[PDB]
């Protein structure tokens, strides 16, 4: 079993470090601005795509429809 | 050794669009070039491609 | 033979890539005793779990088998690269 705010809580603290501190620690070279773009856009765009994913499964309007071999299955393997 | 000054004039003309690439940057900007030339001190979409 | 390196190459990365997934497909099996979950089980099935978990282990070996000729695969295909 899971709850969806611990899965927020470590995944939001990863990917923010990354597009708020990140933009910190980065080298004083002709890149500075290209790293630091690249840095905010990926935490952005990564964590968008997985917090779209993980929510669209909250709060379930039907489960699976499962063949009864697998059923079968599935009650003595999990 | 003739001084060879070289003096900027009143820029007037529509001037070229540089942006400086390196050898991660240059292809994504080709990419943009492909579909137009930005205009001269347009924000370049390349750094967010 | 030499056959042509450029043909021995192609060779070499699909033996190399064939005995990854294969390696990697056979312990799936063996693991999860299962996503795939397409042994070829029995029509006639009785209450035994563990006619299951025997397939599987099955499965899994017919698995390194094949991993086997990929790596005898890869190691003519370069063995032809290096002499072409």
């Amino acid at each position: 079993a899971h709850s969806f705010a611990l899965p927020v809580i470590i995944f939001t603290t990863f990917w923010g470090l990354i597009g708020i501190a990140g933009p910190w620690f980065v080298p004083k070279g002709p890149n500075r601005g290209v790293i630091i773009t690249m840095l905010v856009a990926t935490a952005v765009c990564c964590y968008l795509f997985w917090l779209i994913a993980i929510l669209a499964q909250l709060n379930p309007l039907f489960g699976p429809q499962l063949k009864n071999e697998t059923i079968w299955y599935v009650r003595f393997l999990w | 050794t003739v001084p060879s000054i070289l003096n900027r004039m009143q820029t007037n003309q529509t001037p070229p669009t540089y942006n400086k690439t390196n050898k991660f940057t240059h292809g994504f900007q080709n990419i943009v070039d492909a579909y137009g030339i930005g205009t001269y001190r347009e924000i370049n979409p390349a750094p967010y491609t | 033979l030499c056959c042509g390196p450029k043909l021995a190459a192609c060779g070499i990365v699909l033996s190399a890539w064939g005995v990854i997934m294969l390696i990697m497909l056979g312990i799936f099996f063996n693991v999860h005793s299962l996503i795939e979950d397409v042994p070829f089980t029995e029509k006639d099935f009785e209450n035994g779990p563990q006619n299951i978990y025997n397939l599987y282990e099955q499965v899994s070996y017919n698995c390194f088998i094949a991993a086997g000729l990929y790596l005898l695969l890869g190691g003519f295909s370069f063995c032809q690269v290096r002499l072409n």
